[PDB]
RNA sequence: AAUAAAUAAGUUUAAUACCUUUUGCAGCAUGGACCAGCGAUUAAAUGCCGGUAAUUAGCAAAGUUAAACUAACGAAAAAUA
RNA sequence: UAAGUCAGACGCAAAGCUACAAGGUUUCGCGUCAAAAGGAAAAAAGUCCGCCAGCGAGGCUAAGGUACAUAAA
């Protein structure tokens, strides 16, 4: 294209219209936009200072979606992984989760 | 050991009480002393305590070598490898290197030296 | 650090006595070039980086 | 020479030395190396007193 | 500082009891504080419960 | 082309062959040279067996006091610390360190080469069977410093690393396996009283 | 710019041997090993590495590649690969550690080979070498090998086990149910300790914690102390048989058929006890080895439990006899599959194991 | 003193929290020995002279155009999410049974800092009524607070 | 017979060689001079060494076989054989060595082949003597001390008279 | 090599470059017939190939 | 750098300023450090020189070589190396001799184990 | 040819040539 | 370049200082007669990127400042009944 | 690494410019020096062999050598 470099994929207008915005939110879309369990990994590793309740329980729904992608096969290693340490997070606000954010946990 | 003498004549610990460079020697007097002086009945051994800056080993030789020897700052392990050159050894200086064909013998030839054949002159 | 006082100074080579006008002309002589008399090099001079 | 102590006391008993860390421990393993200059530890980061 | 310096500590009844106190006020919000206590205790009841 | 930057062509294609394998299946299953590949073998041809030699030095006992020592007529090479000797009795040799022997101790050496006397010569070939020398531990030392230094002139690179050699010493005591010349026998005791502390 | 035509081509193969730098992987490829081949190559390419440790573990390795060929001979390169490690432990026999000794031990008793004597007199000497100094050292798991070891390979020497004894004394009330059923193991084996005060000790040891013995270990301890305590001197039979009355249902079919006999022995059997064994046996016959058949037709013959229409026990147990000693299950299961030439492993009985049988 | 005492004497810090400072010029074998690291000659090895910016005169940065408009002023209005003020009213913090205003928010946490106003956004399935007074909504808050009964005043 | 393994040995070093066929040498995995690898047989593998016959030595495995068992045959030990030399007329004096005289070889010969010294450290012990350049180094504390005892102590001082008693003692002994 | 003559470098001695000594003609001789003898051994093993390619084991290999 | 303590350690022996004088001195120092390392290396270079001339002067007095006798050596599986067989031809005449004669004639009696098998 | 070369060395015990049981035909290692 | 490595003490062999600057210096390129003392990336504020901890931070003392967070598609059905 | 570098040199092999000259100059393929001690050719930056963690009076070789200087027919 003519945007970024070489070999990078262009935007998606669907996308890009949901990241542009007036409105915060930026990291609970990123989490929910995520098509892949090492990149939803990458976005949690970069803003663990700044996690909280409501991005935990988003990021443990994801994993449904995720699984979902990936039919015809066991759960990879990859999501185990991710699991784990989701866990420990789960863990640390026990305490503060809502009736809805246990729900969907 | 020359002629099974052995060369080791003395050797003087010094150290002090409450200082904390000599931690290492006062460890290695309460746990090692006894099995050391066992091990050598033919060495006389001397402890001294004083109020100097940093401990130290003292070694005298038969034949006339001194060689004074800092263990500030050493811990037990360290201190015995200190000891084990200074028993095992003649007391050398630190400057002297041994003959460099590696034998010194007094009787060199038994067959006799090899000589021209013919008349000298 | 709290209890640190620091009340302690020095003087650089603008704060040190005298030392306007060039000491040596810039060429003939055969000594070194020089500017100032209070130049940190020389004795009696400024400090680099005063306290 | 694995240990100089079992060469100069043949006839004793040489407990095994103390691991050696770049960081600096005196408290790896529950053991307590006497030669520390510091108070016991329990082997690990951050530092805490070991009694 | 000063703890360390000596080698022994002595403090009285009183001062006992306002060093504790000291040591416990919360920092920020002493209602927020509350709020969150409250709802710790409840939810251990619950557990108790189960 | 012209330009140095690095090309992307094989990042491009890539993406293209892995896009293509994950949607489409292939039609061949099985390739023939994996279903025969044999087990894992060491290597393909007999192992060479390795050369016996005699033992180096071995401890047979300690010495209990001072002794004297005479000379004598025979003489033979022995082989030790990755160098040779030519020995007889009352020499004293310098070798590396050697470790599991203590001062005031007697060793065997077993590795002799050659053997010598006024009337008889006894070549091995390239070691002699039933022949040994016999010699006393007397010092452990480290020996004179040996300074270790390296400069590049205009190059700014200095460099000095002083160090001290680790090594042995020896007395030898007695020579066994070659006879004197007659007329030529020690006919008084030579050596040390050696307590034996070495049964196999 | 180019100088080479084509796509490049496979790498060539090279044989290679492992470098210094990779030492401290050498544990970690014992356990990656799958087969004794692969094993074999691995010591192989770090020979010139080896070190007790290494030694110690892979004979240890040997008795996880056997476990996967239950149900028939020790295969030969298995055999091969220990007689090579054998050659390593003699290198080595002055060298090894407490710990490591009891490694090397029960691999090689688990693959069935008998040490040579004069080894095991070696080994024996570092496990009681400085007044048994390192055995205070050795921890739980350490000392259930060194007795079960040295006990299933034949050693016979009383000094040995006089030494080693006095050492564990002291330390058996702290150690857990499971290590002491082992103690008893040996000491009713042995029988020059049979009443000895380490062999009291033990049994008051494991009198106070019993609800922490596992199923085999529960069934091996009951059988120890009925031999060696005929009379209830301390509480451990009886509160074995406790145990053993109110858990019946959940334990194993081979620990349930164990402890029976051994309650018939006791002469405690009871006609309601046998009429519970049989409906549970039944069922599950085919679960029984043929050392397990025999002891369950002895235990239910003398309970005197008598064949009945709707449970004829005896019928199907002679049934089950004679397919573990035909081993037909091997034959079945190819008919099924369609490939009769399928070949079949066995551990032929021995003579005596008939007879005994037969005379049941 | 037994050896588990503290003193000031025998304090140190934890491993990795501190690293010597480097000091240059201090001999042939120091890191940055002789010329302290800054090569051998030219511009940037004689003191502060360059700025880090300066791209030697072609002035690339200012080829670009400029672009003038302004901004709407609701960038300056504090942004509450609808979910967010569930969560609180979940929590307690919150009390539903009554007209909801600002001056809640802020006690309650909700809101940090107000100069100007709050703005209330986004979308949210609510099961209750909540009445709510903000100075500014997007229609999306507006028909979730609606759906369930609801009513939004702008003040 | 079927030709199943190769065994390759490096001849020549890579400095000065092409950096194209530096890579064909690290597939193989040759780092050294008569450093051998072993490889198995194949197409591929034959067209690269025929690329660099010049660098390497190249055998199969039948020819490496025999060629290291014919060593191991000829190492292998061999009966010792003994060889006289009859000399009726023999003297039995026990000649010196030829160089006894110089002082260089006693010296060697007391320090290491001979039973001297063994007295005593207070029969041999002597003081070394100390080059003239080190002695600022030596007598440093020393001259610190009286220093510090004259400054702060003064001259009418126990200390102080000490000092000058050890100073007499010092320049009587350089009359001799 | 270093066929140039010209120039104030002495790589060769006045005259040019010399002609080689018998020594040197004969050591050229061996590398020749080394170099001949590698190509006429991969010709051996090339004739003598078998069907099945042996298998050779490698530590790395078998890590991963 | 060294310091003074070193610098006049090294030099005690030095001729002149080269004696006492830091700067003069330093540099003759580190100069004389440098030669040392090439003197080591070249020094096993020189003395295997020595024993080959030897060894070659005692077999041409009896009508040998050098290279005839390396060869034959390893012939013969006798691996006595040019320290040991410089040192006979000077010091054991009788013996050395008596190498060159089963090298070349091959007239020596073996000697087994058992002299009477 | 390389198995039937490897048993032959292999049934020669170089290390009993340094036993003094030895004779000659201990050191008679390659015609048998 | 006044030393080094050795020696039977007679001697033998090896061996064109350092710095700066250069494609390249024994350099007929630059600086230093020698010794002692002095003599050159320091401090403040702000920003970026690693490491080590606290588990929001500062005031105040049931109430306020600073920062941070705040909707994206409610997509799973694993019941030998 | 938001670092340093943007003065390069010669050998073998090609082409343009010069005079199918220059230790000339401009491009290009490989190597060496630069930043590389050690061995051979007389001294030997760029040629031939070959890459120095340290010590040792052990052994085998490369380029090149094997009547004296000077180790080896
Ligand atoms: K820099
Ligand atoms: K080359
Ligand atoms: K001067
Ligand atoms: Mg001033
Ligand atoms: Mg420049
Ligand atoms: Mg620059
Ligand atoms: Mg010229
Ligand atoms: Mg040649
Ligand atoms: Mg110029
Ligand atoms: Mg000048
Ligand atoms: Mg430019
Ligand atoms: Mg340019
Ligand atoms: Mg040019
Ligand atoms: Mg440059
Ligand atoms: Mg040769
Ligand atoms: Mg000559």
């Amino acid at each position: 294209g003519t945007i970024f470099n070489t070999g990078v994929p262009g935007p998606r207008p669907e996308v890009a219209q949901k990241l542009s915005t007036e409105y915060q939110g930026h990291i609970l879309r990123m989490i929910s936009l995520a098509e892949s369990a090492s990149e939803l990994d990458e976005v949690l590793w970069s803003s663990k200072k700044h996690l909280r309740p409501v991005h935990i329980a988003r990021s443990c729904l994801k994993l449904e979606y995720l699984r979902t992608k990936e039919k015809g096969r066991e759960v990879s290693e990859p999501i185990k992984n991710l699991a784990s340490e989701l866990e420990n997070y789960v863990e640390l606000y026990s305490t503060k989760f809502t009736i809805g954010q246990v729900s969907q946990l | 050991a020359k002629y099974g003498t052995h060369m080791l004549e003395s050797l003087v610990f010094k150290y002090c009480d409450i200082g904390g460079s000599s931690r290492g020697m006062r460890l290695f007097l309460k746990d090692y002393m006894d099995p050391f002086k066992q091990t050598n009945p033919q060495l006389r051994i001397e402890e001294v305590q004083n109020r100097r800056r940093h401990p130290m080993l003292v070694a005298l030789y038969r034949n006339g070598q001194c060689k004074p020897v800092c263990v500030r700052n050493l811990s037990p392990e360290e201190i015995a490898k200190h000891i084990f050159w200074l028993r095992n050894s003649h007391g050398r200086d630190d400057d002297y290197k041994v003959p460099r064909s590696h034998k010194v013998v007094r009787n060199e030839s038994i067959q006799g030296t090899w000589a021209p054949q013919g008349p000298t002159l | 650090a709290k209890w640190q006082q620091g009340t302690h100074k020095t003087k650089d080579r603008s704060e040190v006595s005298g030392g306007g006008r060039k000491p040596r002309p810039q060429k003939g002589s055969g000594r070194s070039r020089q500017g100032s008399i209070r130049s940190p090099i020389w004795r009696g001079g400024g400090c680099t980086f005063p306290k | 020479v694995a240990s100089y102590l079992a060469r100069i006391c043949p006839n004793t008993y040489v407990p095994p030395p103390f691991v050696a860390t770049k960081k600096g421990f005196n408290g790896i393993g529950g053991r307590y190396d006497p030669s520390s200059p510091f108070p016991p530890d329990t082997g690990s980061s951050p530092l805490t007193l070991q009694y | 500082y000063h703890m360390l310096k000596y080698h022994k500590l002595v403090v009285s009844e009183p001062a006992v009891r306002l060093i504790e106190q000291e040591l416990t006020r919360p920092l920020r919000n002493p209602a927020r504080a509350a709020f969150w206590q409250e709802r710790e205790a409840r939810i251990g009841a619950a557990v108790e419960d189960l | 082309v012209r330009t140095k930057l690095p090309s992307k062509r094989p990042f491009l294609q890539t993406a293209s062959h892995l896009a293509v394998n994950s949607l489409v299946p292939s039609v061949r299953t099985n390739r023939w040279a994996d279903l025969i590949k044999g087990p894992a073998v060491r290597s393909c041809i007999p192992e060479i067996p390795e050369v016996p030699k005699p033992s180096e030095y071995t401890t047979i006992g300690t010495i209990e006091g001072p002794y004297t020592l005479n000379l004598e007529r025979v003489f033979g090479v022995v082989e030790l610390a990755g160098s040779q000797y030519k020995v007889t009795p009352d020499d004293v040799i310098f070798t590396n360190l050697l470790h599991g022997i203590e001062v005031n101790e007697v060793v065997m050496l077993e590795r002799v080469m050659l053997l010598g006397s006024r009337s008889n010569t006894i070549i091995g070939r390239p070691y002699i069977p039933g022949a040994c020398v016999l010699a006393a531990v007397e010092e452990h030392f480290l020996d004179g410093t040996v300074h270790v230094f390296k400069r590049k002139k205009r190059k700014r690179y200095r460099r000095y690393k002083p160090t001290r050699p680790m090594m042995t010493t020896l007395r030898i005591l007695k020579v066994l396996g070659i006879d004197p010349a007659p007329g030529d026998e020690l006919g008084i005791p030579s050596g040390p009283v050696i307590k034996i502390t070495n049964t196999e | 710019t180019i100088f080479n035509t084509g796509v490049p081509g496979p790498r060539p193969e090279v044989a290679q041997k492992l470098s210094t730098e990779y030492q401290g992987h050498i544990l970690r490829m014992i356990s990656l090993a799958e087969s004794a081949s692969e094993l074999d190559e691995v010591l192989w390419s770090s020979k010139k590495h080896l070190r007790p440790v290494h030694i110690a573990r892979s004979c240890l390795k040997l008795e996880y590649l056997r476990t996967k060929e239950k149900g028939r001979e020790v295969s030969e390169p298995i055999k091969n690969l220990a007689s090579e490690l054998e050659n390593y432990v003699e290198l080595y026999s002055t060298k090894f550690t407490i710990g490591q000794v009891s490694q090397l031990v029960r691999g090689l008793s688990s693959i069935r080979r008998n040490i040579q004597p004069d080894l095991l007199l070696k080994l024996a000497a570092v496990v009681v070498a400085d007044d048994g100094r390192q055995v205070q050292l050795a921890n739980e798991m350490d000392c259930r090998d060194l007795f079960f070891g040295f006990f299933s390979q034949g050693f016979d020497n009383e000094l040995f086990w006089k030494r080693l004894s006095e050492s564990v004394l002291p330390r058996l009330p702290y150690f857990n149910a499971d290590v002491v059923s082992t103690v008893l193991r040996v000491v009713s084996g042995l029988r020059f300790l049979h009443n000895t005060e380490f062999a009291h000790a033990t049994m008051t040891a494991l009198v106070p914690k019993v609800g922490d013995l596992s199923p085999a270990r529960l069934a091996d301890a009951f059988f120890s102390a009925s031999l060696l305590d005929p009379t209830d001197v301390s509480g451990l039979n009886a509160k074995l048989e406790e145990r053993f009355l109110r858990e019946f249902t959940s334990f194993p079919i081979k620990d349930t058929v164990t402890m029976f006999q051994t309650v018939t022995v006791r002469r405690h059997s009871t006609p309601e006890l046998a009429a519970q064994v049989a409906p549970l046996v039944a069922a599950q016959a085919h679960q029984l080895p043929v050392r397990h058949l025999r002891r369950a037709l002895e235990g239910m013959v003398t309970a005197g439990w008598k064949d009945t229409a709707e449970i004829p026990l005896y019928a199907i147990l002679a049934k089950q006899a004679a397919r573990l000693v035909l081993g037909k299950q091997s034959a079945a299961t190819s008919a099924i599959l369609g490939k009769h030439v399928d070949n079949q492993g066995y551990q032929r009985t021995p003579v005596q194991l008939l007879r005994q049988l037969a005379r049941i | 003193n037994p050896n588990y005492f503290v003193h000031l004497g025998n304090l140190r810090p934890n491993p990795g929290a501190t690293q010597q400072r480097i000091r240059e010029g201090r001999g042939l074998s120091s890191r940055r020995g002789v010329s302290c690291g800054m090569g051998f000659k030219g511009q940037k090895a004689r003191g502060r002279s360059l700025h880090m910016l300066y791209d030697g005169g072609q002035l690339g940065l200012v080829k670009f155009p400029v672009t003038r408009q302004i901004p709407s002023y609701e960038v300056l209005y504090n942004q509450l999410g609808v979910s967010k003020l569930v969560e609180f009213i979940q929590l307690g913090l919150l009390d539903h049974t009554k007209t909801i205003t600002m001056k809640e928010l802020l006690n309650a946490g909700c809101v940090s800092s107000l100069k100007y106003g709050v703005l209330l956004y986004g979308n949210v399935s609510l099961s209750f009524p909540i009445n709510i007074e903000v100075t500014a909504c997007d229609d999306r808050a507006r028909r979730s607070i609606e759906a369930a009964g609801g009513k939004v005043t702008r003040v | 017979e079927p030709v199943r393994s190769l065994f390759v040995t490096l001849r020549r070093s890579y400095i000065g060689k092409a950096w194209f066929h530096r890579e064909i040498l690290q597939n193989f995995r040759l780092k050294k001079i008569r450093q051998t690898v072993e490889v198995a047989n194949t197409p591929s593998a034959r067209n690269s060494l025929a690329k660099i016959p010049h660098l390497v030595t190249i055998e199969t495995d039948k020819m490496y076989y025999l060629r290291n068992m014919k060593k191991f045959y000829e190492q292998l030990l061999r009966p010792p054989v003994q060889v006289s030399h009859e000399h009726a007329a023999l003297s039995s004096e026990i000649k010196p060595v030829h160089n006894l005289h110089s002082k260089h070889v006693q010296e060697r010969l007391q320090e290491h082949a001979y039973p001297s010294k063994m007295e005593g450290y207070v029969l041999h012990e002597k003081k070394p003597v100390v080059p003239r350049a080190l002695r600022s180094f030596a007598f440093k504390s020393q001259d610190e001390h009286k220093s510090f005892v004259l400054a702060r102590l003064g001259i009418f001082s126990e200390e102080a008279k000490k000092i000058h008693l050890n100073e007499l003692r010092t320049f009587a002994k350089r009359d001799r | 090599v270093v066929f140039k003559t010209t120039g104030g470098k002495a790589w060769n001695p006045p005259g040019g470059l010399k002609p080689l000594t018998n020594t040197q003609k004969r050591s050229r001789k061996e590398n020749l017939q080394i170099l001949l003898r590698n190509l006429s051994v991969l010709k051996l093993a090339a004739e003598n190939q078998p069907e099945v390619t042996v298998n050779l084991f490698s530590p790395l290999k078998f890590m991963h | 750098t060294f310091s003074r303590e070193q610098v006049f350690t090294f030099a005690k022996n030095f001729t002149g300023r080269a004696r006492n004088v830091y700067k003069v001195a330093l540099r003759r120092v580190e100069r004389g450090l440098q030669h040392s390392y090439v003197g080591r290396k070249e020094k096993k270079r020189t003395i295997r020189s020595l024993w080959i001339q030897r060894i070659n002067a005692g077999c041409r007095e009896h009508g040998f070589a050098y290279s005839a006798l390396i060869n034959g050596l390893n012939q013969e599986n006798i691996q006595l190396n040019r320290k040991v067989l410089s040192e006979l031809a000077m010091h054991e005449p009788d013996s050395f001799k008596a190498v060159l004669d089963q090298v070349r004639f091959m007239k020596g009696q073996e000697i087994y184990a058992n002299v009477e098998p | 040819x390389x198995x039937x070369x490897x048993x032959x060395x292999x049934x020669x015990x170089x290390x009993x040539x340094r036993x003094x049981x030895x004779x000659x035909x201990x050191x008679x290692x390659x015609x048998x």
